[PDB]
């Protein structure tokens, strides 16, 4: 949990082989114990604050040309695959020498019935930077979606796709059939993100 | 609000999502061709209306409505027909400007039917930017300091409006106690005239609550008249040529009823 | 005597609808002898202050917290695309607390 | 079964801006020994 | 119950009626 | 008895924009011994 939670390359304290018969592995909890402090000290020691970014993404304006026809298929309820180009995340901001994805939401320019449940879903494919149960959300408001009933930060467990690299491939597709689809004119993606420097 | 285009409002209730359900204005059966009611509400496809800085405003001044998008990083709005043709979505070559909050937000001075907000008062004025649901920059001026200086936003028996006592249409800033009206001259672009005092008005300062007003034009002149409650009866101040105000009149609530904080005065052409 | 708790700013704007400003803030240093806090990263611009959700009594530190209050800054743009003649003017907006 | 949990009242009325209306109400006695 | 007003000199003909409300909780 | 929990005040004013108006109130003393 703390490896993946800061990213600290390769480093470890726990380890095998504290059993042992001739003691009884009488001693083990405490070397557990000292195992735990050296993580505490570590955790402590580097969960220096770090930089935050929102960023936010017309799907229109990232296919260009492709637009028109993916938001076809779309109409058609055909699944979309796409992927994340982080040089855009350079753009905005060169400085920062490391990006990690904290939390994402979407956003739909939609007419939708009064008790009409949007039915569609997103996952991610993969991502890069070597960063499924989270991998995968699924969304029925559409105005600020985020697959969760009540959002917050520091939730005790991790958010969908919290600590993922920045650039990713993702594929969306609409589940309900029968809901009309041609109101559609294109998607928002939020991203909340942070950085190194 | 009138969607629909009919010259006379609608009553759209709105609940939730979709709850959009139009109570509408229809002509009574029989009698003479005045009679009028709402009729039952309707629903209709609608945009997820929510989050949104939602609202019906014609942004454009078509005079016939938008739909205000204003989410967190999300800006545009629809536009609905009267055969409630909610377009498809309106990014706006987007460039409104930053709400820092609604105090003090101006309308009506950039031109009639072109309003933009500006956020002032004291010793500044913030320009208006708005062409057509465009903008401009949200230029600075300032008005000459002599110029007394009108300023929105405090309880104290007292009030501030944008609206025409005066009655040349312009939607002048109007300031008012317990016991006396000022009004402030249109000078166009960052600027005002000194204010003029209108004699005539005043109430108990021992109990002037402002709220207790109600600022409609009563005379069909333009001159804003002026209305304050008493829990048995209005008084009803009409605007003297835009000078000064006449004797107000002293009208009778219905039979045992009582007017009190609950209750909403408004005047409407039903 | 005076330091400081914590700072946002505000900026007089027009902005795209899903456009994300791109800007930074950094302390280059201060007075009254009072980097990872010094330097803060900005994108709403209404009222900015480089937190996903802003809360006071952080069990951490404050991007200036205890800061002298005389103090020097730098401050850039980092987008390059976006247009800045909409750019009025910056207003900053600080919280400090102070001795008797 | 029932039983009180809270209460609130609410007066149409009219207030001056900083009157601060002085009223109090008590219960004197209630059913069910509570 | 018992109900009253305490400041004399605050006037009450302003008064119209006074609405409870009341959170109560219930077995079946 | 009575004893004060809290204050806060209100001023009719008008401000400049991002006008900060400086003012302090202070206590000199109070009765009942607190």
């Amino acid at each position: 949990s703390l490896l993946y939670e800061l990213n600290l390359g390769e480093q470890s304290f726990v380890g095998g082989g504290g059993w042992n018969d001739l003691y009884q592995g009488l001693m083990a909890g405490e070397t557990l114990k000292l195992a735990l402090m050296r993580m505490e000290r570590v955790y402590v020691e580097q969960n220096s604050r770090r930089q935050e970014i929102t960023k936010t993404i017309s799907l229109k304006a990232l296919l260009g040309e492709s637009w028109p026809a993916e938001l076809n298929k779309l109409k058609q309820k055909t699944p979309i695959n796409f992927n994340l180009e982080e040089q855009i995340f350079v753009e905005d901001y060169q400085e920062l020498y490391q990006r990690r994805i904290k939390s994402v939401s979407v956003s739909l320019p939609m007419l939708v019935g009064p008790y009409e449940d949007v039915c569609a879903q997103l996952t991610q494919t993969s991502s890069s930077y070597s960063t499924q149960p989270n991998q995968q959300i699924s969304l029925s408001t559409g105005v600020n979606d985020s697959g969760l009933f009540m959002l917050n930060f520091d939730d005790e467990r991790f958010l969908p796709f919290e600590g993922s690299g920045v650039d990713s491939s993702w594929r969306l597709q609409f589940t309900n059939l029968k809901q009309n689809l041609d109101s559609l004119n294109d998607v928002i993606l939020h991203v909340k993100y942070t950085a190194a420097i | 609000i009138d969607l629909y285009g009919e010259g006379t409002p609608g009553i759209l209730y709105q609940e939730t999502p979709g709850a959009w359900w139009y109570k509408s204005p229809q002509r009574q059966i029989g009698g003479d061709s005045n009679a009028v009611t709402y009729g039952a509400m309707k629903a209709l496809p609608k945009i997820p209306r929510l989050q949104e800085g939602a609202t019906l405003m014609d942004i454009n001044g078509d005079g016939r409505l938008d739909w205000v998008i204003t989410s967190a990083g999300v800006r545009g709005f629809h536009s609905i027909h009267s055969t409630g043709e909610w377009t498809h979505f309106t990014p706006l070559n987007t460039l409104p400007t930053e709400y820092f909050h609604p105090k003090a937000q101006l309308a009506d001075l950039v031109g009639a039917g072109l309003s933009d907000l500006v956020l002032i008062g004291p010793k500044s004025v913030r320009l208006y930017a708005n062409q057509q649901g465009n903008w401009a920059p949200a230029q600075d001026v300032t008005q000459a300091e002599n110029v007394s200086l009108p300023v929105i936003g405090i309880d104290s028996r007292q009030l501030v409006a944008f609206a025409d006592m005066l009655g040349s249409g312009q939607q002048h800033l109007v300031e008012i106690t317990a016991d006396s009206v000022k009004c402030w001259p249109n000078m166009g672009h960052g600027r005002f005239g000194q204010p003029l005092t209108l004699e005539g008005f005043s109430q108990p300062q021992t109990s002037f609550n402002p709220d207790r007003v109600f600022l409609a034009d009563i005379d069909g002149s333009g001159t804003n008249d002026i209305i304050y409650a008493h829990s048995e009866c209005l008084e009803i101040y009409l605007n003297e040529s835009g000078n000064r105000f006449s004797k107000p009149i002293s009208l009778l609530l219905p039979d045992g009823v009582n007017f009190d904080n609950t209750c909403q005065l408004q005047a409407a052409d039903i």
